[PDB]
DNA sequence: CATAATAATAGTTTTTAGTTTATTGGG
DNA sequence: GCTAATAAACTAAAAACTATTATTATGG
């Protein structure tokens, strides 16, 4: 399943968007530009399968497809790009505001129905599948309808039209944040995020589709259609793209085998695999090697049920995954699987199976820990019920350790470090850390793509502090440290 | 190979501990080397990559004039190896420091990744470190907490937070 | 065609937006026959420094080329000829250029 | 052995298993 | 007293989803 998400930015530009607004800081325009720039950066680092656009209502020099009055379109629906970032940042700050005034002006008449018209036209413009559409609109007007009520009625009609079409609009306080003083009129049929958007959290990708719809074969007769769903993947930087120094042109890389004996070229068919063992040069075929890697057909042949005691923390392998029934070519799988899942309190004994994720690969035995339905009171189902794909290590997977033995230590040190670690308690949060390398790489990209003077070095929570935990624990860490002759040299 | 690292907690606790690879996906060292079928010689097999531009005659270009690029949104930004090396940064040395402790109930196997079971022993011929480690192990056993550590194999290896 | 001397010489036009737009500077250099390249190279005689950036910082760090302000380029273009090197458009220069200046300038 | 047809084949993109760089390692 | 089992890329990754074109079972 693919589909592009769209978010369109609409901001007032007539008179109240370039004012102090009962403040001494910058006009709403400046940090509105900052916020939309932040969401541009977040989207760029997040996903490139989405389109964004910017339109201003209130216009002295109109430019749009339908050529209405007081309607100006800057950037249409398109994937965000560095040139878009430059275009947006050209109109940031006071210098950006005055440049905008020089090339755009201010002080026209809003026409909300025309805005809805042009935004609907923009949505019609894209030829891609629209998974989701969203409109945001920020202005200092809680009710800009002191003008003719005909315009208000037409705007309401167009809002109903776009709601029927599936378009949703967003507006929130800008003039007087807080107090529920905004949307005096828009509260009828239209339903703070400033910090959330300004936080511009990035370096997060998004899942598009699952994988590996496999069969649970309990026997040679009955099968169950299920799909293995990932939940964690080791993220990494996008692969480098080979380019030409002079022209920054993509390079048609062309790798091939060759022979210096005759200067000709070898086909992938006449090049045979070879091995060396003992006193012989073992020769093999590529297809023979592939068959050697092949053991049986992909599937999940149930092997039995093993009590949830053989699993040990020190016995671990490649990450476990999630299993969900998928009734696309076998029906009745979902109901039976659900019946199995709910009966887990008695089914503490974990299911045993040998796993063949894909074709022509050796199978690994994998236990199936029944996942639970951890529904939240906020109606959020975290980790829906299923099975854990815990991999069982083989006999050859264990490396022998020295058999040095140590006897129990004194309990007074045990108690003193018990107090130490109890005082030094850290509330673990699963989503509380990001890889410094990847986020730093993203900072470099966003930096060395604009005309940025120097890069920003985002502070990570991974780096241990020097004294914050020490003061959180006090000096008792050294006061209680009564070990004789510390191993320090 | 032993991994003797100064287990650092706060600013005073420094414990010499060596890590060892215990459970891992065993990989065969020997792999099928490619030889010609009619001579079984790897010396007459030249594996090479040719770099050419998007040209009508696909003009070949050297390896020295290559430059790394990355798909940045709707564009590609060129980087050089020295540039990408100097812009990146990581903590140096054997970074193994505990960031605190929490209840074992907070952590669950449904958030486990990696493929290394790195058993940790004490130092060599230092019974003070061994007794300290044993006491700490028993303390964790009593309190049933879990240790969160920002682990780095060395200065060159990328930092990895874990438990 | 303005100066065939600047031909056969590669100029790293990697930052041409100091004050004037980069394409205008590139076209004028082409009129002088210089070879426009977006990245430094061993055959590149000099690197044009426009807006100061992190890449400019790398070029300074990488003692491989010369960090020349557009002022020397502006003087060359206004005079329609080569302008001798005055060590005030320079930021970071190769040891060869260091020795050249030490030859033609005291300190 | 024909023609308002018809569909069961293909084709673009996500993510794992292949191999080179580099550092502790003696007779 | 000169031959490391390291793990950054090695190298080109058996993947579906959502998009169109060739067969026909049949009007004739």
């Amino acid at each position: 399943y693919s589909g592009r998400d769209s978010l369109i930015f609409l901001v007032d530009a007539s008179k109240a968007m370039f004012e102090s607004q009962s403040e001494d800081e910058l006009t709403p325009f400046d940090m509105s530009i900052q916020c939309i720039q932040s969401v541009y950066i977040s989207k760029i680092i997040s996903s490139d399968r989405d389109l964004l656009a910017v339109v201003f209502y209130g216009t002295e020099k109109d430019k749009n497809s339908v050529n209405f009055k007081n309607i100006y379109v800057l950037q249409e629906l398109d994937n965000p790009g560095a040139k878009r970032i430059l275009e947006l940042d050209q109109f940031k700050g006071q210098q950006g505001q005055k440049r905008f005034q020089d090339m755009m002006g201010h002080g026209s008449d809003y026409s909300l129905s025309e805005v809805l018209w042009v935004c609907a036209n923009l949505f019609s413009d894209v030829q891609f599948k629209m998974s989701h559409k969203r409109i945001m609109l920020f202005t200092n007007e809680d009710n800009p309808h002191g003008n003719d009520s005909a315009k208000a009625s037409r705007a309401r009609t167009k809002a109903g039209d776009l709601r029927d079409t599936g378009i949703f609009l967003d507006l929130m306080h800008l003039k007087k944040p807080g107090g529920f003083d905004i949307s005096l009129f828009y509260r009828d049929i239209i339903s703070s995020k400033l910090e959330d958007l300004l936080r511009k959290v990035r370096a997060k990708e998004t899942r598009k589709r699952a994988l590996s719809r496999l069969k649970l074969k309990l026997n040679k007769d009955i099968v169950i259609s299920v799909g293995i769903y990932n939940l964690v993947q080791k993220a990494l930087k996008p692969p480098p793209i080979k380019l030409y120094r002079e022209t920054n042109e993509p390079v048609k890389t062309k790798t091939r085998t060759f022979n210096t004996s005759t200067g000709g070229l070898l086909l992938p068919s006449d090049t045979k695999r070879s091995q060396i063992y003992g006193s012989r040069q073992i020769i093999l075929e590529k297809e023979e090697t592939e068959e050697l890697k092949r053991f049986d057909d992909p599937g999940l042949m149930l092997m039995g049920f093993k009590p949830l005691v053989l699993l040990k923390k020190h016995h671990y392998l490649r990450p476990s995954l999630f299993v969900y029934p998928e009734e696309s070519l076998v029906i009745g799988s979902s109901t039976l699987f659900s019946a199995l899942l709910i009966k887990c309190l008695e089914k503490e004994v974990a299911a045993l199976c040998r796993y063949t994720p894909r074709r022509n690969i050796p199978p690994y035995f994998v236990a199936l820990v029944p996942q639970e339905e951890e529904l939240d009171d906020q109606k959020i189902q975290v980790t829906p019920p299923g099975f854990q794909l815990v991999f069982l290590p083989f006999a050859d997977d264990k490396r022998k350790m020295p058999f040095t033995e140590k006897i129990m230590a004194t309990p007074e040190q045990v108690g003193k470090m018990k107090a130490i670690v109890e005082k030094l308690r850290f509330t673990y949060r699963s989503d509380s850390f990001e890889n410094p390398v990847l986020q730093q790489h993203f900072r470099n990209l966003e930096a060395l793509a604009l005309d940025l003077m120097e890069p920003e070095q985002a502070v990570d929570l991974t780096l241990p502090k020097v004294e914050a935990m020490n003061k959180r624990l006090g000096s008792l860490v050294d006061e209680f440290k009564e070990l004789v002759y510390p191993p320090d040299y | 190979i032993h991994w003797p690292c100064r287990l650092t907690i706060g600013s005073n606790l420094s414990i010499r501990i060596a890590a060892y690879k215990s459970i891992l996906q065993e990989r065969v060292k020997k792999t099928w080397t490619v030889v010609d079928a009619k001579t079984l010689k790897k010396e007459d097999i030249q594996k090479e990559t040719v770099y050419c531009l998007n040209d009508d005659d696909e003009t070949e270009v050297l390896k020295e004039d290559i430059i790394q690029g990355f798909r940045y949104g709707s564009d590609i930004v060129p980087f050089s190896k020295v540039d990408e090396e100097q812009m990146k940064y990581k903590s140096e040395g054997k970074c193994f420091s505990v960031l605190g402790f929490c209840k074992s109930s907070q952590v669950q196997r449904r958030f486990f990744m990696g493929n290394q079971v790195l058993k940790v022993f004490a130092a060599r011929d230092d019974e003070a470190a061994a007794v300290a480690l044993s006491s700490l192990i028993h303390a964790l056993d009593d309190l049933d907490m879990v240790a969160i550590v920002r682990y780095a194999y060395d200065k060159r290896a990328n930092p990895q937070v874990g438990v | 065609k303005i100066s065939n001397i600047f031909e056969d010489v590669e100029f790293c036009v990697m930052s041409g937006t100091d004050s004037q737009p980069k394409p205008d500077l590139e076209n004028r250099i082409a009129e002088f026959g210089g070879y426009i390249v977006q990245n430094p190279g061993p055959d590149t005689y000099c690197v044009i420094a426009g807006s100061e950036n992190i890449r400019v910082k790398n070029i300074i760090l990488s003692n491989k080329h010369d960090v020349v302000k557009p002022a020397w380029l502006l003087e060359c273009f206004k005079t329609k000829s080569f302008v001798p090197w005055q060590p005030r458009f320079m930021i970071h220069m190769c040891p060869s250029t260091k020795e050249h200046f030490a030859r033609e300038y005291d300190c």
